[PDB]
RNA sequence: CCUGCGGCGGCCGCAGGAAGAGGAACGGAGCGAGUCCCCGCGGCGCGAUUCCCUGAGCUGUGGGACGUGCACCCAGGACUCGGCUCACACAU
């Protein structure tokens, strides 16, 4: 890590709007392309050295987008694994097709009085057979084949806002704006643990390729907490950040689990195992994403005002 | 068919064989439209007629 | 309307002072080939099963009961239509002298341009 | 399976993981709810869920059994119903 | 506010009530002591069920098919039991045709023999002096004449011609003729008297008795549209503008108003006894045709006038009229002839022989 | 100047006369100048329902502000719908059944899940739905009419649509918006709703909101005043102005309120266009309603006869003994007792 | 033979005569019309005009005298072929 | 809530989804205000409303 | 004037042209600390129990029944009050994007000199 | 004897009916009970450190957590009664 070379930037499609910003960026699980969301509720897909980058695909969505996710496998070895899932404010769950860009399926979820409820946080299973999404107090568990209205409700704190699974054992975790982490079994639905923690509302979780470590952020809490599961104890260490707004500030690892990267609300970019800063630019830096094969990185930009897109080495 | 007409001051038919009026408007045919015993387009007629207030229900009663 | 005041009460939307002349010439350059449809008996049976094209209607036929069912036939498959002032001249532009009430132009053989030009302009005319 | 079947109607656009159909049955018999719909040659594909539209030419829509898609079916196909499960138009009128 | 008691006399003014019950207060009065019952509506405001059971369309005639066909079509559309028409028209002419539906049928015979009007076109082979000739010599055929179908006698009241065009050699005429007349053969004679040789080209019938074209004339699409509308929307609005009630044809006659208990007898076979009479229209003479009606405004039958008005003001018992053609059903009102002052006496095995009919 | 007189006594001058003599009494008064003790015991309010609470709750609150015992309403709004609601106090409760069944009007908003071509795809899918429809109620399937529709405004960036539906009592507008989606090929839901008509009373005139039903009562209580309360409650004789009128004269009035079928010697004026077997309103000489009753003679019979029944009472309004018993005392019926 | 009617004009193939008997009596269909010279010059196709005095056209039997007669000359018929005008009214 | 309106020349409600009129004045909500069955501020409302002549009473009388 | 002609009928007294500006700046320099009140739910409950503060009101709220009870609540305890033209801007000067109707500024922490300036000036505005 | 329907101006067959044109209270109302129709994941206020919140989560013309009390789930129509009460009225 020695001041990563500046290889490319978009900063051209986000220009026709009075105010506009980005809300993350994600590599495909193979290497092919990158997924972007912005403040006009439009998804865009980019493909992998001196000129402005243009995207191959645009998806229009309507009101406002609470999430998105690449299909669990997405190996381009075979065609029918090119998915991207999406959620919005009134609408149901959509599943878009990543080559032509026309809708393939929907996954609506229904109340106890037959009105519709939107989802706040979705995530696929390891084997990619199910779809979990989180609601005001519960999670709903659709199967991937046989779409439509058919849930399998599991009950419980507050709005569940992000889900993530364990690499090597049956387990999953759910974070909420009620400032708590729930740990449940993959198949039954029993809370196996319930741990306290932050000051603000949780906004991201992430696991380590060991199956032991565990990392999590927050909404206005200016710190980042580490955990462990062999020891059911409480935070083992703690790190530093800065967050003065109510947005997701992403962070990630790299494939072998040696380096961690963060974002921040001044512009700078942490690194740990503590190492280096390497400013991306001058506005807020939300969303930071690392390629699964070669050394590469991607960073987004933007904040409310009461605007670029970069790739480094 | 040859018969033509045009209406007078008191709204009664004046028959003639010409093609314009003694002022210059055109003349309408006398005979009515052809008919077949299996039509199927009755909804199309009422839908249109309603929209411009030309249907018989919406005109003044005798 | 260059001496045209004898209209039906169901004759919206109309054509421009020239929008029609353009259509007249398109109909002419379509007549050179066998790419047109004449009379209610033929438009009615063609536009039932497939048959995508574009329809012009006369604007002074009486009694209206001869072709009142056409506009809705159009709406149910989403084609366009438009009314031209006289039937004396539509009959002429077709290549006869007995007037008619309805004609249908379709996508051409080769050049397609004026055809495509008048298609996409007729689709933005004030709602009837 | 049923003894025989009768003509219910034709296919049209799909809509959110389900297919809409026009009903063209003899007289104006209207179906039961959650009544199995069969294919041409005695195969089962799903059930009836919703009934709507005007009184004579009303539409309906199907909920598919597993293993089917909204892409398998082609324009104006034909689906067939068990004839015992129809109801006369009369018990609806005054 | 309050409404005040006064002392002066009270009055009606009924010069706009629909159909028969119009200018009702000008009929001379006889009595007013009776009991009215609660059976049978006003003639207009009936349910849609029996509003078409008794009714008539003033249809306009299409141009190709023949009258029998037309009528069978209408009878299939409205789903009724039987229909008949006003008088046969030929497959190439158009005009009025008064189609009666299922109970108006009872007065088709009185329709078929009623004065009629026509308009048409004569085509001449060879040329003429001019239209002033045809003008002068169509006056020649006025009155009683001979004819046989193309040797019966007919008559013709009035005719005129309109305007002529010498170049195509065609002419126009309007005419008012008796029932049954052959209009086609009139042109042949017209030519022969002309000395050129004529033929019939166009013909249209203006007026068929009292129903003209200026009146509410309805085309043939309408009788399908309105039926469909009532069928799918439950709207009876359209169905009423086409079909009218039979009481509308019976309105240039004279009236005789009967009591609600002496009605279900006349609808079996019995005479018009003098007692059962409430009002009567002045201007009746002997041996005429009149119509007898209920208090409500329905029609009972048409009949023959025996006593003039002058007699019927002053009597003890009589017989007022005798039936000609009955319209109403039989058991509309209940039957109540077995009772009363005299008939009770007569049944109690008692007979002065005050008088017999 | 007869066009200006109030409810049920307006344009009276255009009626057929049967006599013009009687002798006026003392009792009763107009409904307008009726006293506050009972001008509230026989009245209705035209409420503009608020958003969050139920509809068996709003009436429960009006039954505790104005101290009474019985109330009823014209229809039923689910919580989170607004618009016209008609409530009746005490006596007026007996006219509930003919308000629960009249013509309604709504205004809505629907969200299409995916995108369509334009404004016209929705205008047509609306046009398609009219006349008797099927509707399964959220029990058996049933049929209900619809008289009209329209498309007011569509917005494509959010996919929202506004419409106006004239219909029959007992439909459902939550189910209509499922269907308007299900055929257009995309999907749909109902977002907002608002009734805008019930029976004769619109939202265009005579409308008030609960912060007056609670304020007028306060004012009257504390400063002994009524001018702010007789602007918020209205008398029964305003919601019958489309029925057919028959005027009975004095000394008959207490008879009928005791239960005796109407009889032709007492009638004083009758209205043109009466038909057999149809509801009419029988009124006093001052404007008060006595009852609703079913005619038994056409309006032309009435111009001939001399006696006999001319209606039978369906349900009676007035208070049993308001007028004094003056019956059995006339040219006949006095000479029957001489026997 | 008695005087039937007198020539008026020739309309295409046939002439026209005006029944000028003593008494208004009408003939039968297809009666052979003579001159005073006993020979049939035609017969009678039809009659028209008022019931009081009526016109009737004669068809010619043979090609004969297409244009020989004057425009009021006299023709004849046997007295068997008549009938009283009363029977028609 | 999204429903908005504004008055016509004839004085009837025109419903719309926007935030201004054709000319440019604002549009007010369609729905009414909240209500609670035990308020306590009935006195305060009357005398302010009185002060500017817009209480129910000082407006012209309807035509019954 | 200044493109704001959409006012309630109960919006006296007003704040002119420079008065509004001065209060705006005071509001922000108050927002820096925990020394403000927003929303009807909070003003209504604060001013029933002492709280010697200052109230500004928006001047285009509809329907008026949402905050009509406050002016009289003020008279009965003798505080001052005043209406500003728009609510879009009051919401802004607070540091948000969504508008509000009523704001209450109070005596400052650092004993601001200006806080005493417009307190003492708005107390001589023509009686409403 | 008369009317209605049908068959080929008239005849024939079938069906309905024996005609004096009644009765100025005969047959109600208002309540009560029973059977059918209709048809508490909410709502309102108080206390607590300014009880927290201008979210990216709808919302400050409110959202939420913790202790707290309070109010609501009817009213109508039909049928039956082997119920109570008042009347049994042609309108001077």
């Amino acid at each position: 890590s020695q001041l990563p070379r500046f290889l490319s930037g978009s900063w051209s499609e986000f220009s026709t709007q009075p105010e506009n910003f980005l809300k993350g960026c994600k590599w495909a699980p193979d290497g092919s392309c990158i997924l972007t969301n912005s403040a006009d509720n439009i998804l865009r897909i980019y493909n992998l050295e001196y000129a402005e980058m243009v995207p191959v695909l645009r998806m229009v969505e309507g009101d406002t987008i609470y999430d998105y996710c690449w299909y669990s496998l997405m190996s381009s070895a075979q065609p029918d694994t090119s998915y991207v899932a999406s959620s919005s404010r009134e609408n149901p769950i959509h599943i878009w097709d990543a080559f032509t860009g026309e809708l393939r399926a929907s996954f609506r979820a229904y109340n106890h009085l037959d009105e519709l409820t939107a989802a706040h946080s979705l995530c696929f299973s390891p084997d990619g057979s199910q779809l979990f999404c989180g609601f005001n107090r519960t999670v709903r568990v659709f199967s991937t084949a046989r779409p439509g209205r058919d849930c399998e409700v599991r009950a419980t704190s507050g709005i569940i806002s992000c889900i993530a699974f364990s690499p090597a054992q049956p387990l999953y975790a759910c974070g909420s704006y009620g400032r708590s982490l729930g740990l449940y079994a993959w198949d039954d639905g029993s809370p196996l643990a319930l741990l306290g923690g932050h000051q603000g509302g949780i906004t991201h979780l992430c696991f380590h390729p060991d199956g032991n470590r565990f990392f999590s952020g927050a909404r206005k809490d200016a710190e980042l907490l580490c955990w462990d599961l062999r020891q059911s104890g409480y935070p083992l260490w703690s790190l530093g950040r800065e967050v003065t707004t109510n947005q997701r500030i992403y962070f990630d690892l790299d494939p072998t689990g040696q380096f961690l990267v963060s974002g921040s609300t001044s512009g700078a970019v942490s690194v740990w195992d503590p190492v280096l800063s390497f400013l991306p630019q001058k506005d807020c830096t939300n969303g930071v994403s690392l390629h699964p094969s070669l050394p590469l990185l991607a960073t987004a930009s933007g904040q409310r005002v009461f605007s670029t897109r970069h790739v480094h080495l | 068919m040859f018969l033509q007409y045009y209406l007078n001051e008191q709204g009664d038919r004046v028959y003639t064989l010409k093609k314009f009026d003694p002022m210059g408007q055109q003349t309408c045919s006398a005979h009515p439209a052809r008919f077949s015993p299996d039509d199927k387009y009755s909804r199309h007629r009422i839908t249109i007629k309603k929209r411009f207030k030309v249907l018989m229900t919406q005109q003044p009663r005798p | 309307q260059e001496l045209l005041v004898n209209q039906n009460p169901i004759a919206q939307p109309l054509a421009s002072r020239r929008l029609t002349r353009k259509l007249y010439k398109c109909i002419k350059k379509a007549v050179k080939q066998k790419q047109i449809r004449r009379g209610v008996k033929e438009v009615q049976k063609f536009v039932n099963k497939g048959e995508k094209g574009i329809m012009v209607l006369a604007g002074d036929t009486l009694p209206i009961e001869v072709y009142c069912h056409l506009p809705v036939m159009c709406e149910d498959r989403n084609l366009p239509y438009v009314y031209i002032p006289s039937k004396t001249d539509l009959g002429a532009a077709a290549g006869s002298k007995r007037p008619t009430c309805v004609i249908m132009v379709k996508p051409h053989e080769e050049y397609q341009e004026a055809y495509d030009e008048c298609l996409e302009e007729v689709q933005s005319l004030p709602l009837p | 399976p049923p003894e025989r079947v009768v003509l219910l109607g034709e296919f049209l656009h799909p809509c959110e993981d389900d297919i809409v159909c026009k009903c063209t049955t003899d007289e104006n018999k209207v179906p039961y709810f959650n009544a199995p719909v069969y294919l041409e040659n005695k195969e089962q594909i799903g059930k009836v869920d919703e009934i709507f539209g005007q009184l004579r030419d009303f539409y309906f829509s199907v909920k598919l059994s597993e293993n089917m898609k909204a892409s398998s079916f082609k324009k104006l196909q034909k689906f067939y119903i068990d004839p015992y499960k129809l109801l006369p138009l009369q018990r609806f009128l005054p | 506010f309050l409404i005040k008691p006064e002392s002066k006399v009270a009055k009606l003014d009924t010069s706009q009530w629909p159909l028969l019950l119009k200018n009702f207060d000008k009929l001379n009065v006889r009595t007013t002591h009776y009991t009215p019952l609660a059976c049978g509506s006003n003639p207009l405001k009936r349910e849609i069920g029996d509003y078409i059971r008794t009714g008539f369309i003033n249809l306009d005639k299409p141009s190709n098919p023949s009258s029998h066909e037309v009528v069978a079509w209408i009878r299939r559309i409205l789903r009724v039991e039987k229909t008949g028409h006003s008088g046969t028209l030929d497959p190439k002419v158009t005009g009025c045709l008064i189609v009666c539906i299922e109970r108006a049928t009872r007065l088709v015979k009185s329709q078929q023999s009623a004065g009629k009007e026509y308009v048409g076109i004569v085509r001449l082979h060879n040329a003429i002096e001019g239209g002033t000739q045809l003008s002068r010599a169509l006056e020649t055929l006025t009155g009683a004449l001979f004819q046989r179908p193309p040797l019966r006698v007919r008559t013709i009241y009035e005719s005129k011609m309109i305007e002529y065009d010498p170049e195509r050699r065609l002419g126009i005429f309007w005419v008012s003729c008796e029932a049954g007349t052959y209009i086609r053969t009139l042109c042949v004679h017209l030519g022969l008297l002309l000395g050129v040789g004529g033929q019939m080209q166009e013909l249209r019938r203006v007026r068929s008795g009292v129903m003209s074209e200026k009146d509410h004339m309805v085309t043939m699409h309408d009788v399908l549209d309105a039926q469909w509308l009532y069928d799918n929307h439950k709207d009876e609005s359209y169905l009423r503008r086409v079909v009218y009630p039979l009481e509308k044809l019976l309105t240039s006659h004279k009236r005789l108003v009967m009591k609600d208990s002496a009605v279900n007898a006349i609808c079996y076979g019995a005479k018009i006894m003098l007692p059962g009479v409430l009002r009567y229209e002045d201007g009746i003479e002997v041996n005429q045709e009149i119509v007898v009606i209920t208090t409500k405004g329905e029609a009972i039958c048409m009949a023959i006038a025996l006593m003039t008005t002058a007699v019927i003001s002053t009597c003890d018992h009589g017989i007022v009229a005798k039936i000609k053609r009955v319209i109403m059903e039989r058991d509309t009102y209940p039957r109540k002839w077995g009772l009363g002052p005299k008939a009770s006496q007569k049944k109690l095995m008692i007979k002065q022989g005050l008088l017999d009919k």
